[PDB]
């Protein structure tokens, strides 16, 4: 079941601290992905064309990058994913993909990044991570309520309030 | 063996006292886990410099790549640490060393985005038209990850 | 493993739609709790006592009801839970529980209430739970930042805006 | 058996046409699923008045108690189902009826907050003093619920 296999991936990101080391990362990649993965990211098309493609060696340094933000917590809500079976891999096809990211202590901002992931996994005992693009259609960002509460009578405050903190 | 292990974990934790301790009870300075790492991949990771210095000191080979081909100046350079980047190139670290999938610590250092880092690379010749597995060079990953300083220099050689 | 069986019971809960019967409800009811289920949810201590305990008739008619309010989504996010083993079931104590429910067509707030999540499951083929007991620590609701943009120079819906829609 | 099972499908579904046609080829309207559900289980949950009707009509057991000890007349109750409860005492249902929780049609209806249920239970002599498992009584169940109009009513009789 590839469904569980996202579910252990967010429960291990849970144990992230601005206190771990940089080979923390290396030994996540090491649980989830292949030696050979490969990790492609395709930005909003609101911007211009912006397009990762990176291998193994730099998994590690991207998901790292995702808490250099402010970032304090990741996970990805998959929606009706399609799990399909082939020779050597299985296939999760899910539209409606969001990877939600929460910033602050305390949390001031929440960013929903929604787009189709495509997953392909290697179809032996360790069900690790082949392939792993992710098209991005949007992304919005929500605040507490508190905060507009707090700057509801500063034009200027409430101004910049008005700006997402990210790009996607 | 037993030394090799407690010694890759002391590496890792910067642990300075400790790593004096096992190399003065023998500890092997090239042991290597599952993954291939040595004493160095690790240090060299997590940034500890001083640790670098005295493992190659007695012998860590500078140039040792892990199952993935991947060697200490490849992981300095992708997490942005500069003294230790130096340290290795004077050690004799391979500038264009690849990895299983193209990259060379040019590349890494290209996507992680240290300024000064790029350039002791392309002093020491790093290969500015090298391309990774997908056909990307370091300049492209600049543009990637949206360092467009790192890529003005490389729009250079 | 339990944290499985909250997985599964959140993959559930993304099937319905205001298009589903009440008996979908029940059959839902019988895949996730046992016959003699009991289920306790301790509200907000700001407010006064508030202190459901219902038996296994009525939990349909409780979830139905968190959709009653405009809610089009519900999960709960388990950080860290601590799994122990008994004699006849197994507890999942869980300190960091948080119940997401998303408000809108379109989404025009989300609703986080925080506290501790006790379950104990039947240890069988079914893994089924016994006992739910949220205690709620508090609620924070988030909306997006393109409301707050939209409304910058209007103080009156600012106001309105700065209330919460829920009590817990 | 067979027709058993497309005839709990079509109460569930609301098939009003479907219920006539299974009924007409000897479809049995005392017929029950795994937990105990009969077609007039189902219908009373779903909210068909007709099928209730037609079922009661036809000899369907108004008394019928799945496995929790659940009739009807709980789940018309619970779901807020006005012309169903109305429906379901006149063939006989039992007000005070009891499931396995120690829950009533009126506890149900106490937890839902339909107000004029409330008092069509109370008029046909529903026990406003019964006590749950835990020793809730349909007035404390509609504080809980935060239904003030029923408990004002429920604090009276």
């Amino acid at each position: 079941q590839t469904d569980y296999r996202i579910f252990e991936l967010n429960k291990r990101l849970q144990n992230w601290t601005e206190e771990c080391d940089n080979l923390w990362w290396d030994a996540f990649t090491t649980e989830f992905f292949e030696d050979d993965a490969m990790l492609t990211i395709t930005f909003c098309l609101e911007d211009g064309p912006k397009r990762y493609t990176i291998g193994r060696t730099l998994i590690p340094r991207y998901f790292r990058s995702i808490f250099e933000g402010g970032a304090t917590e990741l996970y990805y809500v998959l929606k009706h994913p399609k799990e399909s079976f082939h020779n050597n891999f299985v296939s999760l096809d899910c539209d409606q993909c969001t990877m939600v990211t929460q910033h602050g202590k305390p949390m001031f901002t929440q960013v929903c990044v929604e787009g189709r992931l495509y997953l392909e996994f290697m179809f032996d005992d360790m069900m690790r991570i082949k392939t792993w693009h992710f098209s991005i259609r949007q992304h919005r960002e929500l605040i507490p309520r508190s905060i507009l509460a707090m700057h509801a009578q500063d034009p200027q405050m409430l101004d910049q309030l008005s700006k997402n903190i990210t790009r996607c | 063996s037993d030394l090799g292990k407690k010694l890759l974990e002391a590496a890792r934790a910067g642990q300075d006292d400790e790593v004096r301790i096992l190399m003065a009870n023998g500890a092997d300075v090239n042991a290597h886990d599952k993954r291939g790492h040595t004493p160095l991949h690790l240090a060299a990771t997590n940034g500890h410099l001083e640790i670098v210095e005295v493992l190659l000191k007695t012998g860590a080979d500078v140039n040792a790549y892990d199952r993935t081909g991947v060697t200490p100046l490849h992981l300095a350079a992708m997490w942005g640490h500069l003294e230790i980047v130096e340290v290795l190139l004077k050690a004799g670290a391979d500038v264009n060393a690849l990895d299983m999938v193209g990259y060379t610590p040019l590349h890494l250092a290209a996507w992680d985005g240290h300024l000064e880092i790029v350039e002791v690379l392309l002093k020491h010749g790093a290969d500015v038209n090298a391309q990774d597995k997908f056909g990307k060079t370091p300049f492209d990953l600049a543009i990637d990850n949206g360092n467009e300083d790192i890529a003005e220099v490389l729009q250079k050689a």
